[PDB]
């Protein structure tokens, strides 16, 4: 897996 | 089905009445008269047990005075099984607020809250309201003495001097007559069985058909003794007013 | 969540021109211990179907429950159960690929590899798998456990691709999975040389064979090995 | 790591809490009051994990301030001290505890007192001269056993939490961005602008 | 213990169009180094124009299509029979994957279709329902194999006008329908060559005006 | 548990136990609510039927919600409690999670959902009592006074009354209040609230309390000589 | 007693019946569609000159393109109005746009039936529900307390109903302007009202694509009410 | 009279008086037809309007591509039971990959109303309807009534004045059964039908609601200009 | 990490001749820090004497909640309970948390009003019940206080010479535990006259 | 990288654009700016999912305050509807740092930045760089109280650039937004490699590089 | 701890 700036 | 047999105890009459409570209250109008008396020393609870026998324990007896903790006591007037239920909720939440904040209840929390479940009887549940009318008689360091009224509805007020259960009517006329604000304890215990004495339904007033308590600041220094007199100490408080 | 105690091997199957064949074998093992030898791992549903099942044997018997409960309930209030409204090979399948995939969802799986070997209303050859994590896959040949690595090779090699399903006759089909079933029994320290095989045609219905036992082995070989290098006696 | 101290003077009670809130290496305001007005006369300082402080405290100030306006009257520093032992007593067992130190400082309006509490996140409660939570307790509370005094003026006080907060900053590893100081007595809360 | 999770390998490729999309899917689903199918259909029409494919473990990806083909049915229904958007169909799918947000559906999810505009538009989801819309996207084994290439080849990133020395990009501009299915054929080529779990077969989906259509083009079978 | 729909409609589509909790509040002692231009003032009527009272501890009949809101009511004085208590606990609630404390209008129209819900929900009979609720907004100079009743119907008052003989005193609001004018200061407005019970009271010695509220949470109970005074002047006026 | 479910011979719910004589009791609502808006109106009537008319809200917004006016036991209407709401947000929530007029109509009926022995009775109140969707258009429906919803080109609902409903089968036409419509339902309400109609006692509000759900001003009603008198006087 | 107080009371000739009543809610109703062939099935509903400027009542509603119905009496009840029909046609599909025979859905429809009959404080559904459908073994219609009585049958109707089209159908009876192929004359043959039914009233464009179901035919339902080709 | 270690703290009760002595240190800590020198650990409900060591929260939980369960006892039976019946409550109360339990080590101390008969008992903290004729123990500092009571005790000791024997006994064993001592309190109880004693001792 | 600062002109909101999964670029395209009303902005680091998902669940409750209460929700309440939810499922392994933006009359301009571990702070900048949160920003230098709107957007374009650079999972493009009194405005997105040899070539900055 | 023959 999932996306994470 | 189970609709045709519901009486519906929490309905308006179309006076805008409560059927059940008003009828628990006729129920209360036929039981012993009970007096609180409160004086700037203390206060005074007297009741009268309803026609004895002779055969009857007086001395491990009690139907009228019971013991709430060390700073309250109340007087019943009406079911006293349905008064020990109340009863025991009101010592379990006095309990509750000590072990909470570490200080005895204040008069007027305890009442709320045995009142706020009178109210509940009448509003919502399909059950009996408690056919049961308190005086309370507290002492706590915000308001000092005070004494307090419940009834099947919820509603309570407090009062200088009140009596619940048969003849309150003429009861209140006579205490209404005979008060002062100035009034002492021992003052309050004579009117109070001078007022008993008068409204009793019974031929004469003796010591096995009355039940007393005082909340007197009479404790050595600065603290409240609650003394429920015993039979033989109701006998001579007769003898000293001059009732026997 | 468990562990499989009672365990099946591989269940092997393919398409051919007019139907599908699907075997496996007769043994469910403890561990390495060879317990029960008389263990029957296909479960015929109707004349159209056939259930083959690897894996927990517990878990079997459970399964086998349900598909007998299913065929039981179908026919209620059901006056074409043995006609137009008889359970077909893809509602048998759908059904245990909800229940495993339902199980796996609640962390307490039946621990099984499904294959739903069967011919359609329309004489269309179905043949799908379904395992413990409720994973769904069809192919012209299928197998479990040790015949997905050893049986699928063999197998592909007669159907390669979907157009070698009308080109495969039922004799070469079982010819196959026969020879597929011996490879097993040589390379597969869980196998038995006793197994069943069910062929299911679209002409003549469900033929269901019990106590097969592999045959025609080669092992003479084995007397002119000696040692493991350079032994000479 | 937070500082909040107290000091229990003659007339009346000082609070000093760090205004610094970190999470690991990052500094995420220098500006914080780590502290809740409970009722008129009694102020709540709290430190521990993110999220709980706040909640907590929020949680109390809602309950006090509900029995202030049902009753009419000032619950007793005492009182209010029971109630939030009584509250973090009862998390300890629950599924997810309050991690959160508080220290209670009132003035007590019947018996013309001030009262310091320290109440830890298991609800252990001791009323104290002087009082604090974390690693910086060690330290104040050997330098506050030498200088303290029951007899102390709130300037004299004031000027003892002074010498605590610089010998922090000194010997203090972490940067806590300097203190907010709040003094309880007869007439409410109010906070020291200058320190 | 018991692992409710597998990885089934294969590759997605969602391309915007100006007045059409493509998904794209190769049609070899995987366990470990074994090959369970060489065709298993991984992109689906789902209704009103719309094309899903949901990659990774195939039982989360079958049962999350399965979902928003039912969710679709049950817009029809509650409705009025109103064709359902594809940024309502997108968000929609965000609703279903964050309901699993404490035990994951563990897919990448690209839907396809024309947006109300009528222009082509690609939707691409992670797992716990984070979405995004996108003119390119590859999901699956060979994502990292196929987007830089997109990039390069779609967008025309790190491209400039020959004679300028980098001082002004290439022109950006829409691809036709041919020239997609060329990059996507070359992708999945190139992505087969250097990836074990992509091969056997390569289904593309094409969304117009006209409806839904589909093409099948051979992969190596190594 | 006990679910007998005891608010039900009537052939002519009225609701009987919603109209017969009208019938209690009717019986109720008159309650009067009048905003000036900068106030408001909530005026009560004490039976004096009831002597030998106690009036330091009795329950007074103006409640603080909020230290900027009160509540007075006609009706049943044990049902009351119950409406205070969920207002008082709404009033906390709204303050912890909107970090403002109720403006007037919220707090009442939570005290009317709280009433109309009491009539169509199973096992329970509607609140015997309606309702003034009076205060300021936060950060706000402009009065507030609204009504609720059993029904759960709720609306803003220039000046209203409820109880026994309310019609009366509304018959007087209504000729001695002027819209355009208001009570412009404190007193004109106490005097105006005063006048209004003296119609129907009986005697203006403890039978009147009077209960001023002003902007930022600004409110004190009038003692009995500061009321006896005003009584005083009415009257002195009133003799030419 | 007797069911509170029950059917009487005749084949109608009693309590459904019986709420339906409570809403002819209520103040009169009336809602005109047309191809530029959607017009709704509602008598306002205080039961004192004290009562702050402006407090008395029987037209409610729902989500941007929903309005609603209500007819009956208008406390009931409370929590149908908080259901519509959440209803038009939570659809938003899921789908990235509005939803369908109809859909929030049936969504608000299906609380109706909900009755016996869920809540204690049926609703005391009935609701014009006028919106706008891409679909469908302007649209006006009536919400009934039978969980029955109709879609009007114009109604009329509470005590005035049956005489404004026949002057409205008078005067639509499928060509109204929005302004026609507002002096329309100005001139019915004006008809049907006991007291005289002003800004004070009556209030109106309109649904347009462009501008969404708007309550006018007294302001700007009272122009209305002015430009009404003088076309009527005109002939 | 005295035993129809509630649904869960027996008369002294055992009849159940509060379903009698539901069963009149039905004759209240707007008539609906339904016919068929062995190719396809027809729903032909008149449709109630309020007064002009009202819409006309929607009377037929679909369950699934290959099912739906046609209601006469409370809608919302028909709402409840067609909701209830949509789920066991969708968990039929989604579970078993099978759609639900038509025979089947009858019998959780009956199942359903029975309940409501049989216990205290609920009251019966007071609705009718005809469900059409093609399944495995062709076209279908059925009849429900809320006492919980299902019925199969090749036609009928239900509602006001329903008695008229059911005599003509079954005089018919030989002629509609063999129109296959021919979606547009079974139509013609449901319009005739309930035109036995209609007084005063005739057909027009937004009257009329048709809904047909086949071999390769989906339910579709058919209002406005799509219906005036039939009139 | 271990709960009845965190706060520390010692009780020791002992029996003598017609009369009881309960005493306890007076520190608080958390670890190696030392909070408070004013944390008494033995409570009174009428004449029943009950010393509580372990986690400080729940030993002042356990005394308002046998508060709570005395008055509501006292107003039902008319009369204060006695050693051998707070007992039974003591034990009650701890064992229906046996799978949550009190992180507290209980001495109950007293003399029956009726019998006249000396009378003291220990805990575990999940309500067992010890009940010795010579001494109980309670603490960081149980094995220092076993190994003093153990040689210094002997029986039918006199009121005066009890409070020296029960004294030497606290302090010696708390000197050798470093999270016990900071003040001590010793309870000599007569059957209608209680003494109540704060010793000198080292404050380190 | 987020980043929402206060000043006399408003508030100046710059974020990147870049998603990671590891070391993995997954899109150089997100919008980690979400529009919640016409005045009323949310900044998003850490979950993409859990930010998007809760920041829109917020427009909503945001949406319903404004029907119920006819007024518009203050920041304050804003920021603490959101700040209530994450304490609810605090140790679930939510990941959010979050910060919310607006204008309203009674509070004028507001930042708050709630965590996922119910971390609820009022401040008047607010930074996210990496996995740190802080309350200044990434260069500070040049941060004066009476600046320029068109000179704040750059300070806050010239921050997001600065980290974007020395960061490997901060780029993409900057995406600016202005927050005014009657509502917030666009202020477009800038692509970091056009903006980075811009940015150089004018201010004479990154003499580190070479190009 | 706990007491334990």
């Amino acid at each position: 897996x999932f996306l994470f700036x | 089905g189970s609709r045709r047999y519901d009486s519906r105890t929490t309905i308006f009459s179309p006076e805008g009445r409560l059927y059940q409570v008003e009828y628990a209250l006729e129920s209360i109008s036929h039981a012993g008269t009970a007096i609180g008396i409160m004086a700037s020393d203390g206060i005074v609870l007297a009741a009268e047990r309803k026609v004895t026998s002779t055969l009857l324990e007086q001395d491990t007896s009690t139907e009228k005075l019971y013991k709430l903790n060390d700073k309250i006591a109340v007087a019943v007037a009406g079911l006293t099984a349905d008064a020990e239920i109340l009863i025991n909720t009101a010592r379990i939440h006095a309990q509750n607020y000590l072990k909470t904040y570490n200080e005895d209840i204040p008069v007027e929390i305890l009442v709320r809250r045995l009142s706020d479940i009178k109210q509940g009887y009448t509003q919502h549940g399909g059950l009996r309201p408690f056919g049961v009318s308190f005086i309370y008689a507290g002492y706590d360091d915000r308001y000092g003495y005070q004494l307090y009224t419940s009834n099947p509805s919820g509603n309570y007020t407090g009062w200088k001097a009140i009596s619940v259960g048969a003849n309150t009517s003429a009861a209140q006329t006579l205490l209404q007559m005979d008060y002062k604000d100035d009034m002492k304890v021992d003052d309050a215990i004579e009117l109070a069985l001078k007022t008993l004495s008068k409204t009793t339904d019974s031929s004469a007033l003796t010591y096995d058909r009355l039940e007393f308590a005082t909340i007197r600041k009479g404790a050595n220094d600065g603290e409240v003794y609650q003394k429920i007199f015993k039979p033989q100490e109701i006998k001579d408080i007769l003898v000293k007013t001059g009732i026997t | 969540t468990q562990q499989p105690i009672v365990t099946g091997t591989s269940v092997i199957s393919m398409k051919y021109d007019n139907g599908v064949i699907i075997a496996a074998d007769n043994l469910g093992s403890y561990g390495s211990l060879l317990r029960f030898n008389g263990v029957e791992r296909l479960i015929p549903v109707g004349d159209n179907t056939v259930v083959g099942i690897s894996g927990d044997i517990s878990d079997m018997q459970h399964i086998e429950r349900l598909l007998k409960d299913l065929v039981t309930e179908n026919a209620y209030d059901n006056p074409l159960a043995d006609a137009e409204e008889a359970l077909e090979p893809s509602y048998i399948f759908e059904y245990l690929a909800t229940v495993m995939y339902q199980r796996r969802s609640k962390m307490n799986p039946l621990w099984n590899a499904i294959i739903v070997a069967g011919v359609q209303s329309n004489g269309d050859q179905f043949l799908r798998y379904v395992n413990l994590l409720g994973v769904t896959y069809s192919s012209p040949t299928l197998a479990t456990g040790f015949g997905a690595h050893m049986a699928n090779p063999l197998l592909r090699k007669v159907v390669d691709r979907e157009s070698d399903i009308p080109k495969t006759t039922v004799q070469v089909a079982e010819e196959a999975i026969v020879n597929a079933m011996r490879v097993l029994y040589y390379r597969d320290a869980r196998s038995s040389r006793n197994f069943s095989l069910a062929i299911i045609d679209k002409n003549t219905g469900l033929t269901f064979k019990k106590n097969l036992q592999v045959e025609n082995m080669k092992w003479d070989f084995a007397k002119d090995i000696k040692g493991y290098g350079t032994q000479k006696i | 790591m937070d500082i909040i101290l107290g000091i229990r003077v003659q007339d009346s009670v000082i609070l000093a809490s760090s205004k610094a809130v970190t999470r690991g290496i990052s500094v995420l305001k220098d500006s914080d009051d780590k502290t809740r007005q409970l009722s008129p006369h009694t102020l709540m300082s709290f430190a521990g994990e993110a999220g709980d402080t706040v909640q907590f405290a929020e949680y109390i100030q809602a309950n006090i301030q509900l029995y202030s306006i049902r009753e009419d009257y000032e619950l007793s520093p005492q009182a209010v001290s029971s109630f939030v032992r009584q509250e973090l007593a009862k998390s300890i067992r629950s599924r997810r505890p309050y991690q959160v130190n508080v220290l209670i400082g009132g003035y007590d309006k019947k018996k013309n007192k001030p009262e310091l509490y320290q109440i830890d996140y298991l609800g252990t409660k001791v009323e104290l001269p002087y009082g604090a939570h974390g690693y910086s307790g060690f330290y104040t509370f050997s330098l506050l056993d030498h200088h303290y005094r029951p007899d102390m003026t709130t300037e004299e006080g004031l000027d003892l939490l002074k010498l605590c907060v610089q010998e922090l900053e000194k010997r203090m590893p972490m940067d806590f961005k300097g203190v907010i100081v709040k003094i309880v007595d007869k007439d409410g809360i109010r906070q020291v602008d200058d320190f | 213990q018991f692992n409710p999770y597998g990885d089934n390998g294969g590759t997605i490729l969602g391309i915007a169009g100006e007045d059409f999309a493509v998904l794209a899917g190769d049609t070899r689903n995987i366990t470990d180094y074994s090959i369970n199918s060489r065709y298993e259909p991984k992109v689906f029409d789902c209704g009103d124009n719309i094309v899903m494919s949901a990659n990774g473990f195939a039982a989360d990806g079958d049962a999350l299509v399965k979902r928003f083909k039912n969710s679709v049915k049950w817009y029809h229904f509650d409705h009025n029979d109103k064709k359902l958007s594809i940024n309502s169909a997108a968000r929609n799918i965000q609703h279903l994957l964050y309901g699993k947000r404490f035990f994951p559906y563990y897919v990448h999810t690209i839907i396809a279709g024309l947006d109300e505009d009528g222009k082509g538009a690609v939707y691409s989801f992670d797992p716990v329902g984070s979405y995004e819309r996108e003119q390119c996207r590859a999901g699956g084994a060979a994502a990292s194999l196929i987007m830089p290439f997109l990039d390069n080849q779609v967008n025309f990133k790190n491209q400039y006008e020959p004679g300028t020395n980098g001082k002004v990009k290439k022109p950006l501009k829409y691809l036709s329908v041919e020239e997609v299915i060329k990059l996507v054929r070359d992708s999945f080529t190139s992505a087969t060559e250097r990836h074990i779990q992509v091969g056997d077969g390569l289904e593309i989906l094409i969304v117009t005006k006209d409806g839904v259509r589909k093409e099948f083009y051979e992969l190596k079978r190594d | 548990g006990y679910d007998r729909a005891l608010s039900i409609f009537s052939p002519d589509g009225h609701i009987f136990q919603v109209e017969y909790a009208l019938e209690a509040v009717k019986r109720g002692t008159c309650a009067v609510g009048v905003k000036g231009k900068n106030c408001v003032v909530l005026g009560c009527e004490r039976r004096s039927t009831l002597k030998l009272q106690d009036t330091r501890i009795t329950p007074s009949k103006v409640s603080k919600i909020d230290s900027h809101v009160v509540l007075s009511f006609s009706g049943l004085n044990a049902d009351s409690r119950i409406l205070i208590e969920k207002a008082r606990v709404e009033a906390q609630s709204h303050r912890l999670t909107l970090e403002d404390p109720v403006t007037v209008e919220y707090l009442t129209r939570y005290v009317a959902g709280v009433q109309q819900r009491y009539t169509q929900s199973g096992g329970v009979r509607p609140f015997g009592v309606s309702t003034l609720i009076a205060g300021f907004d936060p950060r706000d100079d402009e009065p507030k006074l609204y009504q609720t009743e059993p029904s759960g119907i709720y609306s803003s008052w220039s000046a209203q009354t409820i109880g026994r003989n309310s019609k009366t005193v509304r018959e007087f609001l209504e000729k001695n209040y002027d819209r355009k004018e208001p009570p412009a200061t404190v007193e004109e407005c106490v005097k105006l609230t005063v006048r209004s019970l003296l119609e129907v009271v009986q005697t203006g010695a403890k039978n009147i309390e009077i209960t001023v509220v002003k902007p930022d949470s600004d409110i004190v109970a009038l003692s009995s000589e500061e009321i006896n005074q005003y009584v005083t002047q009415i009257e002195q006026e009133k003799q030419e | 007693d007797r069911g509170v479910s029950t059917f009487s011979p005749e084949g109608r719910l009693f309590q459904v019946e019986y709420s339906l004589e409570a809403i002819k009791l209520g103040s009169t609502a009336i809602g005109i569609a047309t191809k530029e808006g959607v017009v709704l109106g509602v008598e306002k009537r205080a039961t004192s000159p004290l009562l702050e008319s402006d407090s008395i809200e029987k037209i409610v917004e729902i989500d941007r393109h929903i309005g609603c006016a209500m007819s009956g036991l208008t406390a009931d209407a409370r929590s149908m109005i908080e259901h519509a709401r959440t209803a038009a947000v939570t659809h938003n929530l899921y789908y990235d746009e509005d939803i369908n007029v109809e859909s929030l109509t049936q969504s608000v009926c299906d609380l109706a039936l909900r009755f016996g022995e869920l809540m204690s009775r049926p609703f005391g109140v009935a609701l014009l529900i006028a919106g706008h969707d891409a679909d469908d258009g302007y649209q006006l429906f009536h919400a009934e307390p039978s969980g029955t919803f109709y879609r009007y080109n114009a109604k009329a609902i509470g005590s005035g109903s049956e005489g404004a409903q026949a002057e409205l089968l008078n005067e639509w036409h499928s060509s109204l302007t929005l302004k026609e419509a507002e002096l329309l339902v100005l001139k019915i309400l004006k008809q049907v009202m006991e007291e005289k109609l002003d800004e004070n006692n009556a209030q109106l509000s309109c649904i347009t694509k462009q501008d969404g759900f708007k309550i006018y001003d007294n302001e700007k009603t009272a122009e209305l009410i002015k430009e009404l008198k003088e076309k009527e006087a005109a002939e | 009279n005295n035993y129809d107080g509630d649904t869960v009371t027996f008369s002294p000739t055992g009849r159940l008086f509060q379903v009698e009543y539901a069963l009149e809610a039905i004759k209240q109703g707007s008539v609906t037809v339904g016919l068929r062939s062995n190719t396809h099935a027809v729903l032909v509903a008149l449709k109630r309007n309020a007064d002009e400027l009202s819409s006309y009542q929607k009377k037929i509603i679909k369950c699934d591509e290959h099912m739906g119905l046609s209601l006469a009496g409370l809608a919302p009840d028909a709402r409840v039971l067609s909701n209830y029909l949509r789920q066991q046609c969708n968990y039929s599909s989604l579970v078993f990959n099978r759609k639900l025979a038509v025979e089947r859905a009858g019998h959780l429809l009956c199942d359903k109303a029975q309940k409501n009959t049989q216990s205290y404080g609920g009251r019966p559904y007071g609705v009718g309807l005809l469900i059409i459908g093609y399944d495995k073994s062709g076209a279908h219609l059925l009849e429900f009534q809320p006492s919980g009585n299902v019925t199969e049958l090749y036609g009928t109707a239900i509602g006001a004045r329903s008695q008229g089209a059911k005599t003509y159908l079954e005089r018919t009876l030989d002629t509609f059964i063999k129109i296959d192929g021919n979606p547009d004359e079974l139509i013609k043959a449901g319009v005739e039908a309930i035109s036995q039914s209609l007084r005063d009233e005739s057909l027009t464009v937004d009257n009329l609601s048709i809904a047909i179901v086949g071999k390769d035919t989906p339910f579709t339902i058919y209002d406005g200009e799509a219906v005036a080709k039939y009139i | 990490s271990d709960p009845s270690s965190i706060n520390g703290g010692i009780v020791v009760a002992m029996t003598g001749k017609d009369c009881v002595a309960i005493a306890c240190d007076l520190r608080l800590g958390s670890q190696s820090l030392g909070v408070s020198n004013k944390f008494e650990k033995i409570f009174h409900y009428g004449h029943v004497f009950l010393g509580i060591t372990g986690l400080a929260t729940d030993v002042t939980t356990l005394n308002e909640m046998f508060r709570y369960k005395t008055n509501l006892y006292k107003l039902k039976e008319e009369r204060a309970i006695e050693p051998e019946t707070f007992t039974q409550l003591v034990s009650s109360s701890l064992y229906e948390r046996r799978f949550g339990p009190y992180f507290v080590g209980p001495v109950v101390a007293g003399i029956n009003s009726k019998s006249g008969k000396p009378f003291i008992a220990g805990f575990d903290l999940i309500g067992c019940i010890d009940e010795a004729k010579d001494f109980i123990v309670s603490g960081t500092a149980s094995d220092q206080l076993f190994g003093m009571c153990e040689s210094l005790y002997e029986p039918n000791l006199e009121p005066e010479d009890l409070f020296e024997t029960i004294s030497q006994a606290l302090l010696n064993a708390a000197d050798r535990d470093a999270l016990s001592g900071w003040g001590a309190v010793v309870y000599i109880i007569k059957k209608d006259e209680v003494v109540k004693r704060y010793l000198k001792m080292r404050q380190d | 990288t987020t980043l929402a600062f206060r000043f006399q002109g408003g508030i100046i909101v710059a974020v990147d654009s870049r998603a990671t999964a590891g070391n993995w670029v997954a899109s150089q395209t997100v919008k980690k700016v979400i529009e919640i009303n016409p005045f009323l902005l949310g900044t998003m680091a850490g979950g993409a999912a859990d930010c998007q998902f809760w920041e829109t669940w917020l427009g909503s409750q945001c949406r319903l305050h404004e029907l119920r209460e006819k007024e518009r929700i203050s920041v304050a309440a804003a920021s603490k509807i959101l700040s209530n939810l994450v304490y609810q499922y605090k140790g679930a392994g939510l990941s959010m740092g979050t910060m919310i933006c607006g204008y309203t009359r009674k509070e004028g301009p507001t930042i708050y930045y709630v965590d996922s571990d119910g971390t609820r702070l009022k401040g008047d900048i607010f930074c996210v760089v990496s996995g740190q949160t802080f309350a200044y920003g990434v260069l500070d230098s040049n941060y004066k109280w009476d600046l320029s709107v068109e000179d704040a957007l750059y300070l806050g374009k010239r921050s997001i650039l600065a980290a974007a650079h020395r960061d490997a999972y901060s780029g993409g493009s900057v995406n600016l937004y202005h927050v005014t009194e009657d509502g917030w405005i666009y202020h477009g997105n800038h692509d970091v490699g056009e903006l980075f040899w811009k940015v150089k070539e004018e201010e004479g900055s990154f003499n580190n590089v070479i190009g």
